[PDB]
């Protein structure tokens, strides 16, 4: 959006579980619901590989 | 405000208050406090129940640590206060030569504070290294300068009363790291160089900042590591029962523990639908 | 080289024991490939098996 | 009355056919509960019936 989602406090996300705020959310740009795990250094270059 | 199932009302509203009056009592510790460690439920109730209170009661002392959070960023103002009076104290003073004096407050000054959480360490550590390095120049005494070997922090010229009082300092604020007890004796002594003695505040102020990280951090890293097995013996017990509860209290449980914010979320994860996976907890 | 043992800078020579411990700087890869090869031709195995 | 929000639930929010209901199903039957807490949103109807649809999923698994 207009502002950068800098802060990591405004995305946060559940896995498997009933969230219908997340479903809810859906084509909605401000939450940004990602995933818990981060992707390590290696398997990012592998990724732009 | 947190709920669990498997022991009376009286231990659990007593411990929940015992809680909120933590921070107000002394040498806080769950390794140094074990009566909330008796209160589990060992040898009472089933093993998915005990593994249950148990991390419910470890997550909720975390929530409430990180509830005090005991302030410090008076004492880095003061520090950077401190180090700039150091800094013009050295800018004046004739040193035996002017080149690695000049070197060492010019690393000193520059580094006034930093912003977040990690930054504060190694600089004010740096800081420190090179305050009694002009502080050991200034009254000419001999230092550590073979390559490889920091200068140790240490107090110079004072007497061992004022010392002693520094170290039961540290131990105050390592045993309790919520009370911020600054400057209690006198240290500041006229019969001495000024710069001397200014320098001994900061390293007064550097002594407390980094014993209160090491306390925060160590306190931190215990709760956080009983948590984490706590989570991989309950994710072991849950799986050998096959049924939708085990799948619904796993899938909360798959949420990682390595911070505040995660072990947060995952708290009020438990929290909020606690009534969906109770069907599979047994009661005695 | 130089090691430091307890503020002290002594030396230290140590024998290099054996080809390979030679810097390849001056005892490159490819210098140590024609020397196997000159060696495989002196045991008659220059087509190896 | 309970059974009229339900109902509310599982004909106007869910859309359920009559012949499966959360009698003869104990997943909705738990998860009921706490839709009926879901105040607003019913506007939007297919998150609801997504959320029953992976709830019914990890309700029939193996892990």
């Amino acid at each position: 959006d207009r502002q950068p989602l800098n802060p990591a406090n405004i995305e946060a996300r559940h896995h498997g579980v009933s969230d219908v705020p997340r479903l809810g959310a859906m084509d909605a740009d401000e939450p940004l619901f990602v995933d818990d795990y981060r992707a390590t250094d290696d398997e990012w270059t592998l990724q732009k590989v | 405000s947190l709920q669990f199932i498997g022991l009376q009302r009286r231990d659990v509203v007593a411990l929940v208050n015992f809680l909120r009056h933590l921070t107000q009592k002394p040498d806080v510790d769950l390794e140094a406090h074990p009566k909330i460690l008796k209160k589990c439920g060992e040898k009472r109730l089933h093993r998915r129940t005990v593994l249950f209170n148990e991390l419910m009661l470890w997550l909720g002392y975390y929530r409430e640590l990180r509830f005090h959070n005991p302030d410090l960023s008076s004492v880095l103002e003061e520090f950077e206060v401190r180090c700039v009076a150091v800094a013009r104290r050295g800018y004046t003073y004739p040193f035996g030569d002017r080149g690695k004096a000049r070197d060492h407050l010019a690393v000193l000054d520059r580094t006034e504070f930093d912003t977040d959480v990690r930054h504060d360490a190694e600089i004010v550590e740096r800081a420190l290294v090179s305050a009694v390095i002009l502080a050991k120049m200034s009254v000419r005494e001999t230092l550590v300068t073979a390559i490889g070997q920091t200068e140790p922090i240490a107090f110079v010229h004072l007497k061992d009363t004022e010392v002693q009082r520094i170290e039961e300092n540290l131990e105050g604020v390592r045993r309790n790291m919520f009370c911020v007890k600054p400057l209690d004796l006198n240290l500041d002594r006229h019969a001495n160089t000024a710069l001397v003695n200014a320098v001994n505040k900061l390293v007064y102020t550097g002594r407390l900042i980094m014993n209160v990280r090491r306390s925060w951090e160590e306190l931190e890293r215990k709760c956080l590591a009983r948590i984490q097995e706590r989570c991989k013996l309950l994710v072991k017990e849950l799986r050998m029962c096959l049924s939708f509860d085990s799948n619904y209290c796993r899938n909360i449980l798959k949420h990682a523990v390595e911070n505040g914010d995660s072990a947060d979320t995952l708290l009020e994860l438990l929290i909020e639908d606690f009534d969906i996976y109770v069907d599979s907890f047994p009661q005695s | 080289t130089h090691c430091q043992e307890n503020s002290e800078t002594v030396a230290l020579c140590t024998p290099r024991i054996v080809i390979g411990n030679l810097p390849d700087g001056l005892a490159p890869g490819p210098f140590h490939e024609l020397r196997t090869w000159e060696i495989m031709e002196h045991m008659r195995l220059r087509p190896p098996p | 009355k309970r059974d009229e929000k339900h109902r509310h639930v599982v004909n106007v929010v869910l859309e359920l056919p009559t012949e499966i209901s959360e009698a003869t199903h104990p997943v909705l039957a738990t998860m009921l509960s706490k839709y009926t807490r879901m105040s607003s949103l019913f506007n939007d109807k297919c998150a609801f019936k997504l959320d029953l649809l992976r709830m019914v999923a990890v309700s029939r698994t193996r892990r």
